């Protein structure tokens, strides 16, 4: 077939970014490393780091939520209750 | 001439061929129902229903 | 550059259907594998609408297919054109691969794109056994008797695989409810071998009817070969409306139209025409296990066929004598087919036991003895020592 | 594997129940049986084949009628012997239930019926 | 096999619903559902076919309401839960002479008769084949045949012994249109009847057909000049050789 | 997918026979007029199939005008069979002409594969 | 993706076969040629060189497996009459 | 060249699941999308095993 | 019934509880219905017919 339409993204020998001169890279074999040194100092100490960055988005919008359900139901447990029906009777009609 | 409005668009020709397809259905059909019950006259209920009215 | 050879999905449509390079000196017989794609969305598309109104109980299944034909509002025109469109999506298939077979088509490079089409014909036969079967006519009740009958005679796992089959003891309503949902789905993967076998088409290309390159010669096929396929698709439409409305019930049984009696045998139990030549093969050999061999050998022999061709040369233009002997090979096929209509009776046994011999010594006696036989000539005819 | 009862088929009639999905041949008996069913040479057959091999629970009788030619079914109640008649090719099963002559080869299956008393167990 | 196994050959008969822009003749048809319920219905069924597919077609409305009328079907259980009756309407079947195929044996000497609802289509020869095997009893068999009890010769059915007798003899019915009741005429309207009823869509398939082909045939005409005049620049292109010079 | 190698081989004891050359040669012109590809402009040499490496090689070191004139032989026979005709007859191949261009080009080619292969998969004397 | 194994046949511009040198073509538009002239002349004349030319090598298969069927039927057809009756016999058994 | 990448068949595989250039950095998240093809997997063949019970 | 069986009751046990029950036989030689006793192959009978 005919080529297609050029991309943002190529594959390897031509991927399309920047040339790059002046940056080293070294690594060591997996075979060469102790097994998994990386479980623990990782599940406490940075766990409760990650924990404690992002929170706050997630539990502010479930508070808001959650309060505004509960007020909701209370309030119709007590529109059919025996000292809440002249209140579900106005508010019908 | 001609050419510059009969087709020159197709604008002109597809909605000529769509809108004539329509008008091409019904004028087929009506030909068609006719020569088929004229070719087996007499053998239709409608004639046997006018045969037995007494 | 233009919107059609940018875009992700276009690109793949202009690279098949428009801009594709075809020779230029292809002929009408180069029309048949486009047919056989109309055949199987035809096939298809009649089917869902007919499975509304289908019921697959065994107490329920002959009537439900009466329902379709005086009860559903053009539901006669669904029927006929679905049960005369299986024997029109057979007959166009028979041509597509004798074609192949006359002009050198499964010869290298395209070895690929010919055993790929050998897998859609075994799955062409099963489709249509299975649906058959879903009538559950006279016919439909023994033609699957027979059949399932046959792994019987499998060493040590014979009668396992038969009540697996049957869902019980015989033919019964559990064989009739998983053969319709069988014969659902199998249509589809005939639709994912097709994407397969065109893509093996698209490396390299269509041949031609002279069996030489024909790089030198290109013409696209928008508009060419685009309004060359529309002459054959209403020839096609043609012939079959005729059969739909002016003779719908010529191609099959009478006894289909008896409900199904395990208790009453048919005088004579056959399959429709398009397996019969295989179940004279079937029938020529005097033992269970060995027969049912070389019935299936019969469709996996054309394998053997880019191996046993000893020539040069690609295709049969110009041969003298391998144009004779194709043309045997093809009444003999169509003799066989005739045997299988036959009583087992003298002289239809001997008739059918030396051309089902015809059938296998062309693909690995006569093919390659003549085309070694037409290189020699052709090098003694010129050269003059 | 099915049990109708024991006094439910009078002598001289038969019934091809559906039992298990097929065609098979019940037969309530007399010691007017091992009369008249072995009185004629064995070897004048396809390849034969005794009473004692054949069931020796003798007075009440089942065979199958999954015919080797493609599933023919006989007859009920008529003949010379008193058979069953193949009007597929030919044949009549005698009284044993044999060849007399045609191109059938084999007489096919008595069910493996076991006997325990008060019900046969067909199967 | 044996000429007398497979049956004598059913010849071709001038059927005026044969050819492809012919219908049937509906006078035949009434004439001869007047046959099935006078003659055949006493031992044949006809359990495809209802009552509101016959309006139009051979009887008006109002006749086929005071024909079914005449018959009782089962209705839906009273307000105890007891069985109850009812008289026959337009959405019914068209009921048969038998309980079940245990009583339908019973009656004719271990024969069973099929429903007729499809035997036009269900038999080799069609038309042609119900036709003669009516009109086809001997009144003596042939000289050496000899016959079981309770059987009667037909040389057209396969094997020359069928368990139906003769059952047409000449003015056994009266029509209401004043036509001759003779053998071969009463004949002729059953088996056009009993097609209708295997064929009911048989005139406006045919119709249908004409439309089709007609259409179909225009584009395959057209279909042909396109592709020529399309063509056309390539079937008379040229082409010439000249040499190059060797120098390259 | 036979070789050329075996082809002449068989040949050339043929034609070197005298009983032999003189009940195959009349046989073969025959095989070779009824073939018919003299008409449509083509030599025997086209025909031959070049989906392969020996082929390949074998038409890169042919002579560029012998070259040239193959193509135009090719591009004139298959627009001669486009219109379902046949070329005049002043234009058709005559026997003198039909001669074999590429056999020894690919003769070479086939000695130099065989004597790869030996050596590849030799076992050695020691 | 990455490129596959290449083929024996490419695209517009790259086709694969041989340089051509010295070759040129002529064509005329089909708007100003007469229509079809082309369809008789061509079905008589034509039509029957293409007919001579091949129907040998379809007509004499067909000629030997058509007799075999004939002779087939009528020998079937003697041994199921009356007259046939004793060489029936013998060649069953 | 290697036989998965020259092949016509297996040149979709490689490129698609062997030696598809990925980045480094994506987590967990990434992985939804392979569950949703074997949840489609899952649903289409218990369902036809069912069918053949199924009226 | 044969449900029971290896779970509530024994096999001989769950034969003459069915046996206590009529059902629906085929019909005679001439036509006429026919009752039977139960058997394990059975379901449960309900106590209204409708
Ligand atoms: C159900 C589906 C229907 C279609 C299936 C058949 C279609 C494929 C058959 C191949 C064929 O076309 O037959 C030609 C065959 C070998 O010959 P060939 O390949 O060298 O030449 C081809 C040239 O392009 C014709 O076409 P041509 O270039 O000569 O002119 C165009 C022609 C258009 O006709 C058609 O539509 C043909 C489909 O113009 C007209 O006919 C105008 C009408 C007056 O010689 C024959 O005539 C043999 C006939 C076929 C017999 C075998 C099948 C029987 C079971
Ligand atoms: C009901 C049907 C569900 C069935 C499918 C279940 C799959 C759901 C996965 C949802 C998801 O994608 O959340 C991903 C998120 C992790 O984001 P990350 O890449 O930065 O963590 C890499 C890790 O540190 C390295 O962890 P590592 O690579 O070393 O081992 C992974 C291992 C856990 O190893 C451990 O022992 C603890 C470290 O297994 C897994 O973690 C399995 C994956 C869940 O997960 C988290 O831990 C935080 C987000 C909580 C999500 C809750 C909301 C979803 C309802
Ligand atoms: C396991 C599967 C096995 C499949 C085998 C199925 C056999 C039945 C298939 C029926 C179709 C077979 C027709 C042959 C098609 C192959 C292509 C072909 O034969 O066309 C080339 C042939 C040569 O004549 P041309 O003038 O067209 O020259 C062009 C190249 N030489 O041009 C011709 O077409 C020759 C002229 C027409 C011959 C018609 C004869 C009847 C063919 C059999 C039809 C079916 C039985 C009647
Ligand atoms: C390659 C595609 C197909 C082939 C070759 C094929 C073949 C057949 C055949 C030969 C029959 C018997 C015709 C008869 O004598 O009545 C049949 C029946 C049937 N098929 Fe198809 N079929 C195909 C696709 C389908 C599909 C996809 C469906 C469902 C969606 C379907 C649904 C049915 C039904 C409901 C019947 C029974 C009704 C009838 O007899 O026409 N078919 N099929
Ligand atoms: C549903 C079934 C099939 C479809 C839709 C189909 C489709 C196609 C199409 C569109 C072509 C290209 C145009 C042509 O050559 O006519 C083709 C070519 C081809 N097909 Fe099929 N085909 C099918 C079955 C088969 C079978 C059963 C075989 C062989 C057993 C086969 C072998 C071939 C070959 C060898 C070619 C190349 C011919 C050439 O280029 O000369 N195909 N197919
Ligand atoms: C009260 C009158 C009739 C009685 C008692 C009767 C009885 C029977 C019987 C016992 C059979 C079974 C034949 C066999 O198994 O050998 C039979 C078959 C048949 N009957 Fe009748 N019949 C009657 C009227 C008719 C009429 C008037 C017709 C035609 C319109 C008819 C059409 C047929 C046909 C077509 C068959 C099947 C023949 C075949 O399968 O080849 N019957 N009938
Ligand atoms: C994306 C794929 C599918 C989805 C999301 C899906 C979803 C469902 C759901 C939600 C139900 C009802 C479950 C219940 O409460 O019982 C159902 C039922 C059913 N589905 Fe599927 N389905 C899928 C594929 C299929 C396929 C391919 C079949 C093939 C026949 C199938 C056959 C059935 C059957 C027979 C039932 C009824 C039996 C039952 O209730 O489980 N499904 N499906
Ligand atoms: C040689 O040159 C060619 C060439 O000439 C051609 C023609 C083609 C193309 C050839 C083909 C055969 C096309 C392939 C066609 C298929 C693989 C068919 C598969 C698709 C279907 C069968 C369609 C399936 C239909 C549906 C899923 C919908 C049907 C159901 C409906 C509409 C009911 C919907 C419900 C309601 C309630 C309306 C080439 O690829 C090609 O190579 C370059
Ligand atoms: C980003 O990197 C990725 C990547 O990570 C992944 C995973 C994939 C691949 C992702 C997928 C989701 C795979 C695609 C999966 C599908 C398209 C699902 C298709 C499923 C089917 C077609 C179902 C097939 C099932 C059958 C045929 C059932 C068989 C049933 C039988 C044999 C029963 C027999 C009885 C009867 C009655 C038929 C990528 O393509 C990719 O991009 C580079
Ligand atoms: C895990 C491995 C695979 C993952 C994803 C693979 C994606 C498949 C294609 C992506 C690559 C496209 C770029 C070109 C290439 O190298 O691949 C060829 C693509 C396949 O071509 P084709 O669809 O056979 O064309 C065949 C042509 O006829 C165009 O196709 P058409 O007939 O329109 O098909 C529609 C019919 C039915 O399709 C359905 C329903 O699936
Ligand atoms: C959208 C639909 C899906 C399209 C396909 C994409 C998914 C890939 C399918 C799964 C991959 C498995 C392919 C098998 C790999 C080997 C192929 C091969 O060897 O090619 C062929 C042989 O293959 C065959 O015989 C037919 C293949 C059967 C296909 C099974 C369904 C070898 O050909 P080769 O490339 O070596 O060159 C010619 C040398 N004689
Ligand atoms: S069927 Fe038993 S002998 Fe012919």
């Amino acid at each position: 077939g005919p080529p297609s339409g050029k991309t943002y993204m190529g594959w390897w020998g031509h991927m399309g970014g920047p040339k790059q001169k002046g940056i080293t890279s070294y690594a060591v074999s997996p075979y060469a490393q102790k097994p998994l040194q990386g479980i623990f100092h990782n599940a406490v100490f940075n766990s409760f780091r990650r924990f404690k960055s992002q929170f706050l988005y997630v539990l502010i919008p479930a508070g808001i939520y959650w309060y505004w359900w509960k007020n909701g139901n209370e309030y119709n447990e007590f529109l059919y209750s025996k000292a809440g029906r002249e209140e579900l009777e106005r508010v019908n009609v | 001439s001609l050419y510059k409005t009969f087709f020159k668009r197709n604008a002109v020709f597809v909605g000529t061929i769509f809108a004539g397809a329509f008008v091409f259905q019904t004028v087929f059909d009506t030909a068609i129902t006719s020569w088929y019950e004229n070719h087996n006259k007499g053998k239709l209920w409608k004639d046997v229903k006018a045969r037995i009215a007494a | 550059m233009a919107f059609r050879k940018s875009n992700v999905y276009l690109s793949l449509v202009n690279s098949y259907i428009i801009d594709s390079p075809q020779p230029s000196s292809i002929n009408y017989w180069w029309n048949m594998g486009s047919l056989l794609g109309l055949c199987l969305v035809i096939q298809i598309v009649t089917g869902i609408f007919m499975a509304m109104h289908y019921s697959s109980n065994i107490e329920l299944a002959f009537s439900s297919v009466e329902h379709i034909m005086r009860d559903v509002h053009n539901g006669y025109i669904l029927r006929y054109l679905h049960a005369n469109g299986a024997s029109f999506f057979f007959m166009v298939m028979f041509m597509h691969m004798a074609k192949g077979l006359y002009y050198g088509s499964y010869r290298s490079p395209r070895v690929t794109l010919w055993n790929v089409g050998v897998i859609i014909f075994i799955l062409t036969i099963a489709t249509a056994f299975l649906g058959y079967c879903c009538v559950y006519g006279q016919m439909s009740h023994w033609g699957a008797t027979v059949i399932t009958n046959l792994f019987s005679a499998i060493p040590f796992v014979g009668n396992d695989i038969v009540s697996w089959l049957w869902g019980g003891f015989s033919v019964s309503n559990p064989t009739i409810q998983r053969f319709f949902a069988l014969h659902y789905l199998v249509p589809f993967i005939i639709a994912a071998m097709v994407i397969m076998h065109l893509m093996a088409l698209h490396i390299h290309g269509s041949s031609n009817p002279l069996g030489i390159t024909g790089n030198l010669d290109r013409i696209p096929m928008h508009s060419y070969f685009i309004f060359k396929d529309l002459v054959t698709v209403f020839l096609f439409m043609l012939i079959l409306a005729l059969f739909v409305f002016y003779s719908p019930n010529t191609l099959g049984h009478p006894d289909n139209y008896i409900p199904g009696n395990p208790l009453v045998t048919p005088a004579s139990i056959v399959p429709e025409w398009y397996l019969l030549p295989f179940y004279a093969i079937l029938r020529s050999i005097p033992d269970k296990l060995l027969g049912v061999i070389t019935m299936f050998a019969a469709i996996l022999v054309l394998l053997v066929l880019p191996f046993t061709d000893r020539s040069v040369v690609r295709g049969n233009t110009f041969k003298v004598l391998s144009k004779f002997f194709f043309f045997i090979f093809v009444f003999n096929f169509v003799l066989l087919g005739q045997i299988g209509a036959c009583h087992v009776e003298v002289p239809y046994v001997l008739m059918g036991q030396i051309a089902t011999f015809i059938y296998f010594a062309y693909f690995l006696i006569i093919v390659p003895v003549i085309s070694t036989i037409e290189n020699v000539l052709f090098y003694i005819g010129r050269v003059n020592k | 594997k099915v049990e109708v009862n024991l006094a439910a088929i009078p002598l001289g009639k038969n019934v091809v129940v559906k039992w298990q999905g097929k065609p098979v041949f019940i037969r309530h008996r007399t010691p007017h049986e091992i009369q008249e069913a072995n009185s004629v040479d064995m070897s004048a057959l396809k390849d034969p084949q005794t009473d004692a091999d054949r069931v020796k629970d003798p007075q009440w009788l089942i065979m199958l009628g999954i015919c080797t030619h493609l599933g023919c079914v006989p007859i009920g109640e008529a003949g010379d012997f008193g058979g069953w008649f193949c009007p597929c090719h030919g044949s009549h099963y005698d009284i044993s239930g044999r060849i007399r002559k045609g191109p059938a080869p084999l007489n096919l299956e008595i069910p493996a019926y076991e006997f325990d008393g008060d019900k046969v167990i067909v199967g | 096999m044996t000429a007398a196994e497979h049956g004598l050959h059913a010849p071709a008969y001038a059927w005026s619903h044969n050819g492809p822009f012919e219908t049937f003749d509906h006078a035949s048809i009434r004439r001869g559902y007047q046959v099935y319920r006078e003659v055949c219905a006493a031992c044949h069924s006809l359990d495809r076919v209802a009552w509101r597919t016959l309006v139009g077609v051979s009887h008006t409305n109002e006749e086929v309401r005071n024909m079914a009328e005449e018959f009782e079907y089962d209705d839906e259980p009273d307000e105890q839960g007891n069985p109850k009756k009812r008289p026959g309407k337009l959405s019914d079947y068209i009921p048969g002479p038998y309980p079940n195929e245990q009583a339908a044996r019973a009656a004719n000497q271990g024969a069973l008769p099929p429903d007729l609802s499809l035997i036009v289509k269900a038999r080799h020869g069609g038309c042609d084949y119900i036709f003669s095997l009516l009109t086809g009893y001997p009144d003596e068999p042939p000289a050496g045949v000899a016959l079981p009890p309770g059987s009667n010769y037909n040389p057209y059915f396969p094997g020359g012994s069928i368990a139906m007798a003769r059952v047409l003899f000449d003015d056994m019915v009266e029509y209401e249109d004043g036509t001759p009741a003779t053998t071969s005429q009463m004949a002729k309207d059953v088996t056009t009847f009993l097609n209708w009823c295997a064929e009911p869509e048989h005139d406006e398939r045919k119709r249908l057909g004409l439309k089709t082909v007609i259409i179909l045939s225009s584009l395959y005409l057209l279909s042909i000049w396109v592709k020529k005049f399309k063509w056309a620049g390539i079937k008379t292109r040229k082409f010439v050789f000249n040499p190059p010079k060797p120098r390259k | 997918p036979q070789s050329f190698t075996s082809i002449a081989r068989i040949g050339d004891y043929i034609l070197k026979s005298p009983v032999l050359s003189k009940l195959c040669v009349p046989v073969a012109n025959q095989f070779i007029n009824l073939a018919g590809y003299k008409k449509l402009g083509l030599k025997f040499d086209d025909l031959i199939a070049e989906e392969n490496p020996i082929m390949q090689t074998a038409l890169r070191r042919l002579p560029e005008d012998e070259s040239y004139a193959r193509a135009y032989r090719i591009i004139r026979a298959h627009q001669t069979e486009l219109t379902h005709h046949l070329l005049p007859r002043n234009e058709w191949i005559k026997a003198q002409e039909d001669v074999p261009y590429l056999l020894p080009y690919i003769l070479e080619a086939e000695a130099a594969a065989k004597e790869k292969d030996e050596l590849d998969n030799i076992e050695v004397s020691k």
